[PDB]
DNA sequence: CGCGGACGAAGCCATACCATGTGGGCTGTCGCCTGGA
DNA sequence: TCCAGGCGACAGCCCACATGGCATTCCACTTATCACTGGCTTCGTCCGCG
RNA sequence: AUGGACCGCCAGUGAUAAGUGGAAUGCCAUGUGGGCUGUCGAGCCCCACGCACGUGGGG
């Protein structure tokens, strides 16, 4: 009931997702450098790409309040009868002297200080329930420092609503324990399988417009690339997705449009001016029925060069899957899918044909 | 540690008066950014991260603009000297000094030419003795030196900024 | 009768279980700074999946008072009933006037200052005494400050229900000093074989409904992550764990599933953001008839790199096990299971094919 | 006529025995903390370990009274009967009104204040002294306050029993002078080569089952650990031992014994939870017929890292007993094992083979 | 001496993590640390310009200026409500008060008054973000300046803390009748 | 029978809440070769 | 023999970013243990030794 | 040769048994490094042959 998924995919000259100064993110594995790309980057795009695809539109804000107002006028309140409403349906939970909030602005509505995870549906059910109250949030509106008046119970039903992305990822919320539910997808930072180190580009920025005496651009920066063969994996616990969605066909859905999200999907990062998009050139998804099992330990090994990357990574995935294979044994199912026919890896399966009918038989098999 | 600044500062003044003396050894040891180095900087060596840290710099010396190449505070001290007087930016310069001081030995070798030739541009005093000694302290112990550029660039940046008013 | 156990398993880049300020657990070994795994984390990872397989749900808590009012109230009681019957469960023990309990919540059972360690079965056994009173717990909620009127002989020998968890962790219990069972494995921490550093990951939380179309994002931090190559051991006292057990039978399946727990498990420490779900890379289990013996004094000397850690470091064992061998000579078994067939690692016995095989042929021979 | 030994012993990230608040005991030496181990537990390891194998069972107790009792609850006598008895032989054993008690506590026989140190057949045949005289003793019970009726030569010379743990530690009673016995092998702590500072691990027990709005940890503490590599030395005089023994092979299967016993042993503090069981990575035993001597100057520099300490400490210990030998030549006796062949020890001896090797071609040399 | 620059800080860290979550945030990923640790290297731009002029004075400085920023936000909330104390009194007041456990208090003071330079910063952060997780009104110019001579002798300034803390703790159970 | 060694006999005992400020001492360097003084 | 010069030719300039964001709750344990020995005074007698 | 000379406070000791820091997270949106260029006589010694212009051999 865990879906693991594995794959090669070597990226060209660009940089994904930058540290806080321009960098890129780099890992210090079995000694030597290796540039790499979160996994909340990646976690991301699939995020957008699933529930693109399956719209539900997951929106993870902090300005609740804006949006529950926006809602309120839209449906006939008044500016201030809609802001103090939102505040209200915001502040009615009442855990500790209600929810906590930023230092409240000038004159905008202010953002609550946890970042909420709900969908669009949630948010106009809660404008729902507070167009039910008009009177009671006049009358404390009428007041100086008003208290909750809205049913807790029932807008805190509304908190947990889940939806295929709160499913798969998981929700937090401090305040509100009751509707945190856990993530059912271990999705792990993608190395490099080769040391890396980072080229400095240097960059001008030319003005299309002269004067005499000076032929200086408009700027001058060194910002950072690299590029290189990522490992990426991720994990699926199949028994905790069905426990969250409910439903089977609902969670078989999910991972299914989960694992073309993760093999197609490609962060926006850095990318409109260096286009790295790119496919995956060895998929490898096993279904493991007591407990999932990384290939990261093969790349410990940092590999040096000369050569191509590619070859040397698939055929050592091979080995490390094969030798593994033969030390823990289980009756488990594995299939791949790979961009390159002139080896033939045995200890990953059986070949299918493409990527989408890799997932579609996988998926299949799991339930 | 003082052992290593007085033949620094022995090969600044030198290298100095020869970059402005013979043109021929200036863009010889300027090629770097190195059989030069090892013909003409050797001598004043006595770790190789020591060494390069010499004709590193040296082919810094030898690669500035002739403005501030006819021409005690560290690097911190340059940079916000150069910040509040010359008019370069804060938030840039500052966010140049971290990313300077998160790296490693070899990374501040590829980081730092380009910073120091460009405050260099504006004929700001660099102490090339500490910064030989602070590149070769760069081996010793890293984070240290790092930590004392960025909080000495703070600490003169907000102490003259305050002594202005 | 000591069933040793050695593992070298490589983490990638993860951070199993955090310190109280964000960074991983480090030691200070030959010198340099090493990313460490608490015990207590490997030890607890390992008991929820031994009562997982075995179940045995040997739950570990504070709130006896309220699953104790909860049976209550399942096989009939009142609340009031539930609640002060349960307390007076708790209360009749002790030599004093009852076990140490402080400062109780709002409207909900209080919580003893101790913790206990008891199976599911017991909490059910301790509502049934309980039950089999319900006209003196009547009778002692009448007053105002009601005393001990349970029989504290049955239900302190309920109290002592061991457990395969309780069996191989061990239990304390200082207000009843008859029931504390000493445990029977020496689980140790897991440091890395070469110094690690830390390695701060700055992250972002994006918000959607964008407010003045900045790229200005909901959240911004820095969490502390680390990799590398994990050492990792483990003793069993086998003399003592049949004392523990009792029989011989129901200790070689708690050993054999312990072994195995302890290769499969990993434990749950920020894994939802990074999959470090692995393998040990090499396993050796040792079966010595004199004292248990750990092989840390080997990776003392931190090994330099920009090459790999899996191979120098199987092969350095290797080499500390046939001079440590040959210095402490001794009549034991050795056998290990490798992932890797390049060297051959002679000291460490004869190349079992597999880890669940290996286990077998080894607590046979226990 | 002195067998010294020497060991350096490298433990992993551990807490042996812990200060009165935790800690690890710590020495202020050469300027630097240096953690350590107190000689009195590892005596203890060692006596349970060397009176293990002789299953001689040295008992240091304060409840002498209490097995007394037992011991003629078991042979016939009625419980008041054995209690009064085994006052009585206790309290015809001092100057008047016997040895000093304490304040009763239960209606359990009192403790003594002074901690005993007899072997088990000791308290027996005590017993066995309290019977012999039935009716003496039932007589003296009758009155309020008795005395002594035991003749004190007889329990005084039974209190005088020897054993190997007795013989080699040595005992300590002042109410009887006449049973003190000095011990025959010094003992010294256990410190650091290297400045070692103590790290603070944070461990949360946690509750299993959940509570309704919250879930929070069960108990949130830290606890003090350390890790490094431990000196440690110990002398056995010879002379003195064979003299409290009196003969000369059991004085030699003491000896044997005491050294096997100092290099495996290691304490049982916090071992349950850290696993640091180790051999020391060096042994040195050298038998000097002039007076014993350490090597504790040579590691007065502390010695900075980053880099291992084994070989460091090895070479280092090499160096001072080269130039110590050469500055206080003297004809001894030299050998010495150790776990590392990479760089060749001459100062210390012929190179045996194994530590059990080593200990017996150097107890038979002497 | 060193008081009134301890007072500067408290001012300026005071008013600032409540006022801008830039600092507050760079300062908070500092607590118990070296003032060289990369992971530090954001908060020298506010806490650098203060330090007068051995490192156990800068150690004071920034390990405080951390601790003042990574409290909870009911303790900003309250510190932020509008001879004197050092922070022992601030342990005898929060168990007389708001019930601590007094046998555990203790033996957690003297564990720290007995230790080195070094273990009196990494035991102290979750020592005092325990104390201001139960509100104590506890006094920042003090401790750092106590941290800050508590490197010349470990005599100095722990027994006046030990000293103190008993000494309030009698006072305010005597001044209970 | 003659006697060693060890103890014991007391005199003695003891109604008109607050504090601490300190430090300072060690180290060696080059560019080499021809010409002229 | 020592001080001093020298040692083909090796580029100049100009420009260097603006903004926005930095989270919350909770948990902090128990009990048992804490020694003796003495540094006074003379003599007579008493139990054990030879 | 000093209110001193001679002069041991001292023989015995496990601090012990128990413990997840844990759940959540795009660092992002924008950039010419540019204008200019042929790589074409002092040297230290020996010997040989020499048209006293030099040529070759061994150091």
């Amino acid at each position: 009931t865990f879906v693991d998924i594995h794959a090669i995919q070597t990226l060209p000259y660009s940089n994904i997702n930058r540290d806080d100064l321009g960098s890129p993110k780099t890992v210090v594995y079995g000694g030597k450098e290796r540039t790499r790309v979160s996994s909340q980057s990646w976690k991301r795009a699939v995020r957008h790409e699933v529930e693109a695809r399956l719209g539900d539109k997951a929106v993870r804000t902090r300005r609740i309040i804006s949006e529950i107002a926006k809602r309120l006028r839209e449906r006939g309140w008044d500016a201030d009868l809609a802001d103090a409403g939102a505040r209200q349906v915001v502040l009615s939970v009442g855990k500790k002297s209600g929810i906590k909030l930023e230092k409240e602005k000038d004159s905008e509505a202010p953002a609550t200080s946890v970042l909420f995870y709900l969908p669009v549906p949630a948010i106009d059910e809660l404008a729902a329930i507070a167009d039910e109250h008009r009177d009671a949030v006049a009358k404390e509106a009428a007041k100086k420092t008003p208290k909750g008046i809205l049913p807790a119970d029932r807008i805190t039903e509304v908190l947990k609503s889940r939806n295929v992305s709160v499913n798969l990822f998981g929700r937090m919320l401090a305040e509100l324990p009751s509707t945190e539910v856990d993530g059912a997808v271990q999705f792990a930072h993608a190395f490099t399988v080769h040391g890396t180190t980072v080229e400095v580009d240097f960059f001008t920025a030319v003005d299309d417009i002269p004067k005499e005496n000076d032929h200086g651009s408009g700027h001058m920066n060194a910002g950072q690339f690299s590029a290189g063969t990522f490992y990426r994996y991720a994990n699926v616990n199949l028994d905790r997705l069905v426990e969250n969605t409910g439903d089977a066909q609902t969670a078989r859905t999910a991972v299914a449009e989960f694992l073309r999200a993760f093999l197609s999907t490609v962060p926006s990062g850095k990318q409109n001016a260096t286009a790295a998009m790119t496919l995956p050139d060895l998929v490898h998804i096993a279904v493991r029925f007591d407990r999932p099992i990384s290939f990261a330990p093969a790349f410990e090994t940092a590999l040096y060069g000369s050569d191509g990357y590619t070859l040397r990574a698939c055929q050592e995935l091979n080995n490390y899957a094969e030798r593994l294979r033969e030390v823990w044994p289980d009756d488990a199912i594995r299939g791949y899918a790979t961009v390159e026919n002139k080896t033939d890896l045995a200890a990953l399966g059986e070949r299918y044909d493409s990527y989408p009918a890799l997932i579609d038989a996988m998926v299949a098999a799991a339930f | 540690s003082d052992y290593i600044l007085q033949h620094a500062d022995a090969l600044v003044k030198r290298v100095s008066k020869l970059i402005v003396n013979e043109p021929a050894a200036r863009a010889a040891l300027r090629r770097g950014v190195m059989l030069a180095a090892h013909r003409v900087v050797a001598p004043y060596v006595p770790v190789h991260a020591v060494e390069r840290a010499f004709y590193a710099v040296a082919a810094i010396m030898a690669a500035q603009p002739r403005s501030a190449r006819d021409q005690r505070p560290n690097l911190g001290v340059s940079l916000a000297q150069a910040v509040f007087d010359k008019g370069l930016n804060a938030d840039s310069t500052e966010q140049r000094l971290h990313l300077i001081a998160r790296q490693n030995l070899d990374g501040v070798h590829r980081h730092l030419p380009r910073l120091v030739l460009y405050l260099r541009s504006d004929q700001v005093h660099i102490d090339w003795g500490i910064l030989i000694r602070d590149l070769a302290r760069w081996g010793h112990t890293p984070r240290h030196v790092a930590r004392e550029w960025v909080q000495d660039y703070h600490r003169t940046l907000e102490t003259l900024t305050r002594q202005a008013e």
